[PDB]
């Protein structure tokens, strides 16, 4: 019993913590996005009109 | 900016942290106990701060944050609302269940799993303090299931003892019958005011709640444990002394009757509804109180006690006075808290024994408990300028000082004379008197946690009522005139509930025989309510459960319209159509008649 | 064992279609059922005139 | 078997008694009016009419039945005590030791050995055991449910393990 | 270790990655039959970008 | 703030001048003045190093503004290469009106808690402004059904005219 | 004798042979493995870093966008005078009513 | 699609060409990875239903599904490899067959955008089925189960292909997209009712209201572990998914004729739920338990409401993870006792510690608990049947009720009560079935954070 | 509490025999059948393990408590109903 809480505890942070230290650094490395209006004669990049930076890269890949 | 905003929630986020470490193992596995309890005690200290300027400042403020997801015109967001009834709410409820959580590392100083105990309580605590703190009705239903489960634990703690099943069972069972009103109120507020947030339910002006206020009342009845939906709570004892102290005192069965309290700026409108809860309230506390004088147990009646308090808090609320009702919650907490208190420590010192014929002799052999159960007792009698008085004294002048339903008053009367008879038979059994217990004594209270919880609980339960009122903002208009008979009468009823109890408890000592009364075995039995309203019922749903439903409809016929029939019918005539004799004289006039047939009467010629 | 299979299995091949069984069969059968049906649709009809006639109101009933 | 008539009125004394302390308490009452009860039952000690005897008998349950306690009065550890039941939810079965893991059975080893030397004697003992039930069994099965002793030399009691390696009542 | 042999052992886990390799490759490849009005829908009718040939491939 | 003031109109924060009487101190100055430099000025500081972080190097997103598209009022029928676009826009304006209502709503609780128990009569504007929004809802999309469409909404509207203009050529008889 | 049947076998324990089984297979090495594969796959693979996936899809239904609109929806109609949101949606000078 | 359904068919060539014992180990990774494909398709568009191809579409309704069947496969293989040790590879791999070639039909009908190729699949799930119960089932009823739940469906089934083709020579095209935006009033007329019915019966039987439901006591208590999770977690809302997109071109007529089976479905949940306070089978009692909130499911569909289909799909998820869980729970106490009979295995908290909180969370998610799905599922058809008519809160709360006393029942009567003293062949708990029960519990509280992914397409 | 160890029990069993005023201290012999021995009624005798009852706090069923007849069976049974091994 103990055994397997352990297993799941230790495996489960195994990725648990380089992703969430990596949600974190992205949050204060590069940021978050901020509106701003369409500019003139540009099309606006498919991925480009979401906020969080990982939500733009998810954009920017297989979706 | 003010810590209002930032600490309010803080107070709420440090209770979870115990939890989350039991998952890590990393908790104390030597120390946990302590763990919870500094940790609860931190979170009171915390939670004094937002008082301070609820006094001072006066402001109520409602947190909205992480949006769960948006319903069309519904934003379903969970959503924090620091009221006055929320504000005050807290402290009170930390600084019991601290000082219970410094009980239970004394009267559980020998559970192997003592862990997981501590690991239910703050499970339960942080959720009522949602269950308090909840501004959407939706996260209000958040802890009102959350602390009904928790409690079915709790009180199957002892999972061997069969009848710690069947008494959580009953819990759940209450629960749920109570919890219909409130899913009743779930659909209409969102049907026809669009919404669950409080703020506009109240904004929306449903001064039509006939039906809702009926659901809310339905779901504040399962909850307080009042007539009609009640004996779980007496029966709620299987659970451990500490269990009944916390949950079972002021911070499990409050939360029916707290609210009431939430949703009293619309209930005034409606008149019907609150008539009703003088009904439910007044019968309760009779009923309650009256199976309590003639129960031979202590536990049993201190649980009788309370029901009959908030029997009479729901009274309180049906004269349009909600805010009282709240003052009556938090003052109930400290006496009843240390009732159970006191009933743990004389329990587990003598020999895990409640059966309250024999106790006696402990007033000078157990001075300090002897006490804090004096204290207690002429608190829940009203002991003028007590904290008892503070709150039970003023509703009964302002229980009079109205439009009450004639029967309401005199029923409330007649109960708050009767709440001092247990409170005698109490301390009469107990200390007073000549002792019945075994021959070995081991009567120990020296124990420092005890000792501190106890007082811990003492010190409040004398000033906790007088810094409360002083410090309350008015929100209430009191009533200054009375004729002196009527205002004095919460005085005097008591007075005489001292009066005959004793002559009637000391009545035993009389040497002479005592004839066994026939209104005496309707109220110690509970009033016939557990033994014909729990086993007739039961039968009868039950039996037609597999008598019928389960095996007459399902597989009797059921099973025979559709399936067997066909089968059947189709078994019928697969003999009838395989059982040629294999004759060609029969096999040739069969072709004789299709051959005449054919080209005759069905008309396939033309 | 045995107990088993009395509640479960031995229960239709013992089954006769005596009147009592036939008549408790339809009293807890299609009995119900109609009783809520005759309920259900009074109420909704009497529903759906006052909606109609304009009588009910809901005005701040939007997300059915 | 069944009841006797010496049975069925000692009990009928045990019950009362304990419903009168119920009823009576404040133990100087318990004493004069347990005093009352012999007394009225001494009267009556030989009375050879057994069928009188039983008719005494009639109005004596049905007194009972009339004026017992609603909430009889009992010691904890009893059917229907607050404390029944209680602990039963930490008797763990003795047969369970044997699913420890190796590095978990590491932790006690003599005890464990010890486990070895039971087990071991229970092995042996059990053909002795059922070698006298089946020698000594009455006709027709046993009559009676009690079992026998051990009636030889250096012999195991029959059917021994399970009544004395019984968890204990209090495991905590 | 034994490339040989860990491939007679472990050479089944590649079919189903292929699978998926695969399966982009039909719906990088069935869309240009779906293609038909591409830039002809009113809404997201947009001028053509001054090195882009066509929208979404 | 970030957020438009006029879209959430918040009143005028009227806010009273600490004068005490009592010659104690006053327990909440004191202890916020110690939950200022404790909590707060470590959470501006550490706020600041974000902040700055995030406008060393910024990146921009804008809002995607779809162009209107003729409607299924102009639509002809059995031709869903047009009420494909009618259809989508009519969704589109669907989520976008439930948002209006979400504000509304919004701004409805806001002044509900601001006033507090004047909740009833300071801000009774705020009732009929929600009062005229979910009428106007009620003879839009509400009752349209689950497998709702610009269809449906044309034959729910049509079918109100339908009563209006018979209410109309009763009243001028 | 009816027939020639083996009886009942025995209910193997995973654990007689070797207590360090994890219960997935009998041979010891692809047990571990086992136990390997089905909690890498499937919590740290699918539970954590899917949920992080899930958690984090783009703007869904475009529900923040719809949002966005109205702010501007909601300034331009009631500065002008006009009812915030008008009662037909299908501006009944597009349709005509017949009869 | 054409993007997960290569992946699953290819996985059936690994499952054959594999090494002996390296089966499961090789189809659980591979299950898990398509899954996690899969999980990439959840998020929709507003609007605009997520098209693929012409031959497959998938809208913010099959979604949601769809990943849960992919999620699903790898748990019938952890949850199956331990009483099918003692076979041959050639079975063994056979079993894998039937069970992937299962999932590959779901995944093809979910997705499906014709009505017809919806159907095709639809029924085709019934024959790999039918292999596994009739089979790999471990009893002797289960050859009984077999033609009770082939010929149910497939009877129901038939008037559909009926009534479908029908709709073809009158509408032209059958396809989920141009049904809706062509959609037409259903006339009222004595044919069209019977039209109405033959749209419906045959959905109405695969989540079975009462009266046709007899198939799932006999069904799923015979069926193996593997098999009995599939017929109670997807199969189960395959008729659910049938019935929101079917109901698009019968809606004049639903209004008319929802009260036959209304009352039948509402009055079923108070009679279903009963049935299980005097069970006896543990299996049976959960197979009954899905009747009662799958009947819950029928009246959320018929009342056709944006509430009521938006309760209706996070309902059927919320039931298949609960469910199949709870029929792990089943499986993992028979294996090691040998028989079904709940009161046989009394008080196995004590013994299993783990099992018991395991078992837990399980009775608790079906008490719906807030904020667990099943309670925001079932929350969300009470408000929006409420508004329908006010009197459906008396039966449907009271089964609320009802539902919370069996359901603690089971956990009471098992893992509560002292241990049963003659049973000594219990074994501490293997770190698979655990395993197995995290991957069923995290997933549901997972979702509980964002209901946005399982409120379907409505949302 | 302290372990109710076999001679603690026994010191306690005389105790509350020699108490009877019908059972004479200076005849106290811990293996002594309460009749044939000493002289008593079994009206008398199943008066004693009540005493004995409320002396140790629990209930002696009655099946076995009409068994029970000897001090030192006392004990006995008092012994292993309490685990009472020293
Ligand atoms: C620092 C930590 C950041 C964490 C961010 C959050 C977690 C992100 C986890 C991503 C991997 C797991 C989810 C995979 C979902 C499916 C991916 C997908 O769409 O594949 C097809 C996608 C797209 O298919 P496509 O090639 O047909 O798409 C055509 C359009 N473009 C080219 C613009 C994308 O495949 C690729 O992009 C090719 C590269 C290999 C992809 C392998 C898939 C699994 C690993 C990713
Ligand atoms: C800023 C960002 C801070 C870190 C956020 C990290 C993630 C998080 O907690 O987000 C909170 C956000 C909160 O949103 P928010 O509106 O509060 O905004 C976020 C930013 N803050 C908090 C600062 C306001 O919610 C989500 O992201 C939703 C998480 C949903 C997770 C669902 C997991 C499902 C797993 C399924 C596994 C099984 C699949 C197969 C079976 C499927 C079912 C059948
Ligand atoms: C206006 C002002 C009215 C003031 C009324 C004051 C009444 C106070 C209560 C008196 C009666 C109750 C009482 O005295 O209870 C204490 C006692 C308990 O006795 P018992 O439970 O038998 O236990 C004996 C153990 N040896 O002795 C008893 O006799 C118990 C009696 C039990 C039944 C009591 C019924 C009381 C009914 C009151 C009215 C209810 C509404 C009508
Ligand atoms: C096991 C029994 C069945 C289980 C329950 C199934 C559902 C019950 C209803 C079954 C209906 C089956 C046939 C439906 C096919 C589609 C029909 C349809 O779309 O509607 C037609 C409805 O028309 C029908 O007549 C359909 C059949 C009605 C019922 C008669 C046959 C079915 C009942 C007996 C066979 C099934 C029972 C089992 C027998 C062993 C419309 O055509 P129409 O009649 O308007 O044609 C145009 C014009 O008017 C000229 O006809
Ligand atoms: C508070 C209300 C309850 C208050 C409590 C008392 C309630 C009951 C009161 C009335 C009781 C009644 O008189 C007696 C009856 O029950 S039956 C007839 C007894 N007649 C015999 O038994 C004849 C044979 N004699 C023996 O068997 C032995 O003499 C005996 C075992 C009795 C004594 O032990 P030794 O001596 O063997
Ligand atoms: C004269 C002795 C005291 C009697 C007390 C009776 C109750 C006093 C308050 C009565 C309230 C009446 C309200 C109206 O009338």
């Amino acid at each position: 019993d103990r055994r397997f809480l352990k297993l799941m505890r230790f495996y489960i942070l195994l990725t648990g913590i380089p992703v969430a230290i990596g949600i974190t650094l992205v949050n204060v490395f590069i940021g978050e996005a901020e509106l701003a209006d369409i500019p003139e004669g540009y099309v606006p990049e498919h991925w480009e009109y979401f906020k969080h930076p990982i939500s733009r890269w998810i954009a920017r890949t297989f979706y | 900016m003010n810590p209002f905003a930032s600490l309010t929630l803080t107070t709420l986020i440090i209770l979870t942290i115990p939890i989350m470490m039991s998952n890590s193992n990393i908790y104390k596995t030597n120390l946990y106990p302590n763990y919870v309890k500094t940790t609860v005690s931190y979170a009171f200290t915390l939670s004094l701060v937002p008082l301070l300027m609820f006094m001072h400042t006066g402001q109520e403020m409602i947190i909205s944050n992480w949006h769960w997801m948006t319903l069309q015109t519904v934003e379903l967001s969970l959503s924090f609302k620091m009221d006055y009834f929320s504000v005050m709410f807290i402290p009170v409820a930390l600084f019991v269940t601290w000082s219970i959580m410094e009980f239970s590392m004394w009267y559980m100083h020998s559970d192997p799993f003592i862990n997981r105990f501590f690991k239910y309580l703050v499970l339960f605590l942080i959720t009522m303090m949602i269950l308090v703190t909840a501004n959407n009705l939706f996260q209000l239903f958040i802890g009102w299931e959350g602390v009904g489960i928790m409690s079915f634990l709790l009180i199957g703690w002892w999972h061997g003892r069969t009848d710690a099943n069947t008494a959580a069972l009953q819990a759940i069972l209450y629960n749920r019958i109570g919890d219909i009103g409130f899913v009743l109120s779930m659909a209409w507020f969102l049907t026809h005011s669009n919404a669950w947030d409080l703020q506009q339910i109240f904004m929306l002006n449903n001064e039509c709640p006939n039906m809702p206020l009926i659901g809310l009342l339905l779901a504040a009845a399962g909850k307080s444990a009042q007539f009609g939906l009640h004996p779980w709570l007496p029966s709620a004892m299987e659970g451990p002394t500490p269990v009944s102290a916390l949950l079972h005192s002021s911070t499990m069965v409050v939360a029916g009757v707290f609210l009431l309290i939430r949703f009293y700026p619309l209930m005034e409108t409606n008149k019907l509804v609150q008539t009703m809860t003088l009904c439910l309230g007044a019968i309760t506390t009779l009923f309650t109180a009256l199976c309590a004088i003639t129960q031979n147990d202590i536990k049993k009646i201190v649980a009788f006690s309370t029901s009959s308090q908030l029997g009479l808090m729901m009274v309180t609320i049906g004269i349009n006075q909600p805010h009282l009702a709240f003052l009556h919650i938090c003052m109930h907490a400290f006496f009843k808290a240390m009732l159970f208190m006191c009933s743990g420590s004389i329990i587990h010192s003598l020999n895990d024994e409640q059966d309250i014929r024999k106790m006696g002799g402990l007033y000078k052999a157990m001075p300090f408990t002897t006490t804090a159960l004096i204290i207690g007792s002429l608190a829940l009698t009203g002991m003028p300028y007590l904290t008892g008085f503070y709150s039970k004294d003023l509703i009964i002048e302002a229980v009079n000082m109205s439009y009450t339903n004639a029967w309401a008053l005199l029923m409330t009367l007649i109960a708050t004379s009767l709440t001092a008879a247990y409170s005698t038979r109490i301390i009469f059994f107990a200390f007073l008197g000549k002792p019945r217990f075994p021959p070995l004594v081991l009567i120990n209270e020296n124990n420092p946690l005890l000792i501190n919880s106890i007082k811990r609980l003492l010190i409040g339960s004398i000033f906790a009522g007088f810094i409360i009122s002083n410090n309350i903002p008015p929100m209430t208009v009191p009533n200054t005139t009375m004729p002196l008979y009527m205002k004095m009468t919460a005085l005097i009823v008591t007075i005489m509930g001292f009066m005959l109890a004793l002559e009637l408890n000391n009545t035993t000592y009389y040497l002479k025989f005592k004839y066994p009364s026939q209104t005496y075995k309707f109220s110690n039995m509970l009033g016939y309510y557990p033994s014909i309203m729990h086993r007739l019922p039961t039968y009868h749903n039950l039996s037609m459960s597999q008598k019928s439903a389960s095996s007459l409809l399902d597989l009797i016929w059921l099973e025979t319209i559709l399936p067997k029939t066909t089968s059947f019918i189709q078994m019928k005539m697969s003999i009838m159509v395989s059982n040629q004799k294999g004759l060609i004289k029969l096999y040739f006039l069969s072709f004789l008649i299709t051959i005449m047939i054919s080209m005759t009467l069905f008309n396939y010629h033309e | 064992i045995r107990w088993t299979y009395a509640r479960s299995a031995n229960i239709y091949p013992n089954f006769r279609p005596t009147p009592k069984t036939s008549l408790l069969g339809a009293l807890f059968g299609i009995g119900p059922l109609f009783f809520w049906y005759y309920v259900f649709k009074t109420d909704r009809d009497k529903k759906e005139k006052l909606i109609q006639e304009g009588k009910l109101d809901q005005t701040f009933n939007i997300s059915y | 078997a069944y009841l006797t008539h010496q049975q069925k009125v000692l009990r009928l004394y045990k019950r009362a008694l304990r419903h009168l302390e119920s009823w009576c308490v404040h133990r100087d009452k318990y004493r004069y009016f347990a005093c009352l009860m012999r007394a009225r039952f001494d009267e009556h000690k030989n009375e050879k009419d057994m069928v009188k005897a039983t008719q005494l008998l009639r109005q004596a349950e049905e007194e009972f039945w009339y004026g017992q306690h609603p909430q009889p009065y009992i010691f904890p550890e009893s059917p229907g005590g607050t404390s029944y039941e209680r602990y039963e939810c930490y008797k763990v079965p003795e047969w369970c030791l044997d699913d420890w893991h190796p590095s978990e059975k590491a932790m006690y080893p003599d005890y464990f050995a010890k486990r070895e030397q039971w087990k071991r004697l229970r092995r042996e003992s059990w053909e002795r055991e059922v070698k006298q039930l089946q020698e000594e069994t009455p006709p027709g099965g046993p009559r009676t449910e009690a079992l026998p002793p051990a009636r030889k030399e250096g012999d195991l009691p029959p059917l021994w393990w399970h009544i004395v390696t019984r968890p204990r009542e209090r495991p905590m | 270790m034994n490339v040989l042999q860990i491939v007679r052992d472990h050479w089944v886990h590649i079919l189903v990655p292929v699978g998926f390799v695969f399966g982009c490759y039909l719906d990088r490849r069935s869309d240009e039959k779906l293609t038909a009005f591409r830039n002809k829908s009113l809404l997201f009718k947009r001028e053509l970008r001054p090195n882009e040939e066509v929208t979404w491939k | 703030d970030s957020w438009d003031k006029d879209v959430y109109p918040e009143p005028p924060r009227r806010t009273p001048a600490p004068a005490p009487q009592t010659s104690l101190p006053n327990p909440v100055t004191y202890l916020t003045k110690i939950f200022d430099l404790l909590v707060d000025r470590p959470v501006t500081l550490a706020r600041e190093f974000i902040e700055q972080q995030h406008a060393k190097n910024r990146y921009y997103y804008y809002h995607r503004e779809f162009r209107r598209v003729p409607d299924i009022t102009e639509c002809e029928e059995k031709d869903i290469l047009c009420m494909f676009e009618a259809e989508m826009q009519w969704r589109r304006d669907y989520k976008v009106d439930q948002e209006i209502v979400n504000i509304i709503q919004e701004r409805l609780k806001a002044c509900q808690q601001r006033e507090g128990e004047s909740y009833r009569q300071n801000c009774a504007k705020e009732l009929e402004q929600f009062t005229q929004v979910s009428k106007a809802f009620q003879d839009r999309y509400s009752d349209l059904g689950a497998h709702y469409s610009a269809r449906k909404c044309l034959a729910k509207q049509k079918q109100r005219m339908l009563a209006e203009r018979k209410a109309a050529k009763e009243a001028a008889a | 004798i009816r027939l020639q049947e083996d009886p009942d076998p025995e209910d193997e324990n995973l654990y007689e042979k070797n207590p360090d089984s994890h219960g997935y297979d009998k041979d010891p090495i692809v047990d571990l493995w086992n136990m390997r594969v089905v909690f890498f796959f499937g919590f740290s693979i699918v539970l954590v870093l899917g949920s992080t996936f899930v958690a984090y899809l783009p703007d869904y239904r475009m529900q923040e966008w719809a949002r966005r609109e109205a702010e501007r929806l909601v300034k331009y109609r009631e500065a002008n005078g006009l009812p915030l949101m008008e009662s037909n949606c299908f501006d009944p000078n597009k349709i005509q009513l017949p009869e | 699609m054409l993007k997960i359904i290569i992946p699953t068919t290819m996985l059936l060539p690994m499952t054959w060409m594999s090494k002996h014992n390296m089966i499961w180990i090789n189809a659980t990774v591979h299950s898990l990875l398509i899954s996690l494909i899969s999980l990439s398709l959840l998020n929709q568009l507003g609007e605009n239903s997520l098209n693929f191809s012409l031959t497959f579409f998938s809208d913010s309704l099959s979604a949601p599904l769809l990943v849960l069947t992919t999620w699903l496969l790898p748990l019938m293989l952890m949850a199956s490899q331990s009483h099918l040790s003692k076979e041959t590879t050639t079975r063994k791999k056979l079993y894998i067959t039937m069970l992937i070639l299962l999932q590959l039909f779901l995944i093809m009908t979910f997705t499906a955008t014709e009505l017809i190729l919806f159907y095709i699949l639809f029924e085709a799930t019934l024959v790999p089925t039918l292999i596994i119960i009739t089979r790999w089932g471990n009893q002797t009823e289960r050859l009984n189960a077999g033609l009770y739940f082939l010929f149910y469906t497939l009877a129901g089934s038939l008037p559909l292909l009926v009534a479908l083709v029908y709709i073809q020579n009158t509408t032209g095209s059958l396809n989920f997209l141009i049904i809706h935006y062509w959609s037409h009033p259903l006339s009222n007329s004595w044919s069209n009712i019977f039209m109405w019915l033959a749209c419906i019966m045959a959905f109405m039987v695969k989540m079975p209201l009462y009266g046709l439901h007899l198939w799932l006591p006999k069904a799923h208590v015979e069926a193996p572990i593997a098999g009995s999770m599939v017929l109670a977690a997807v199969l189960l809302k395959l008729g659910g998914y049938g019935m929101m997109r079917i109901t698009t071109i019968l809606n004049p007529l639903t209004n008319y004729m929802a009260y036959p089976f209304l009352m039948l479905s509402m009055w079923g949940m108070i009679m279903t739920s009963s049935i299980c306070l005097r069970q006896t089978d543990l299996k049976s009692l959960i197979a009954y338990s899905s009747v009662s909130h799958m009947a819950l499911v029928i009246v959320a569909i018929m009342i056709q409401t944006p509430w009521s289909f938006m309760g209706a799909t996070a309902l059927m998820i919320a039931h298949g993870l609960t469910s199949s869980m709870l029929f792990c729970l089943a499986n993992t106490n028979y294996e090691r006792v040998h028989s079904r009979t709940m009161i046989l295995a009394r008080g196995l908290q004590t013994l299993l510690p783990l099992m018991a909180t395991w078992w837990l969370m399980a009775s608790l998610t079906n008490l719906a608990l807030p904020p667990s799905i099943n309670l925001i599922g079932e929350l969300f058809i009470i408000t929006a049947s409420f508004s329908w008519s006010n009197i459906t809160i008396i039966l449907m709360g009271m089964n609320m009720m009802i539902t919370a006393l069996y359901s603690l029942y089971m956990l009471i009567t098992t893992q509560r009560g002292k241990y049963t003293h003659h049973i000594n062949n219990i074994k501490a708990s293997f770190t698979r079935e655990n395993a197995l029960m995290a991957l069923h519990i995290l997933p549901l509280l997972l979702l509980t954070l964002n209901p946005k992914m399982i409120l379907g397409p409505l949302y | 509490a302290p372990p109710l160890t076999l001679e603690a029990i026994k010191d306690r069993v005389l105790y509350v025999l020699k108490l009877y005023d019908k059972i004479d201290p200076e005849k106290l012999s811990v293996n002594s059948h309460f009749m044939k021995d000493l002289g008593l009624d079994s009206l008398d005798q199943v008066e004693i393990i009540m005493a004995m009852e409320d002396e140790f706090g629990f209930e002696i069923p009655d099946i076995d408590a009409e068994k029970l007849m000897c001090p030192q069976e006392i004990v006995d049974y008092i012994a292993d109903k309490k685990d009472v091994y020293e």
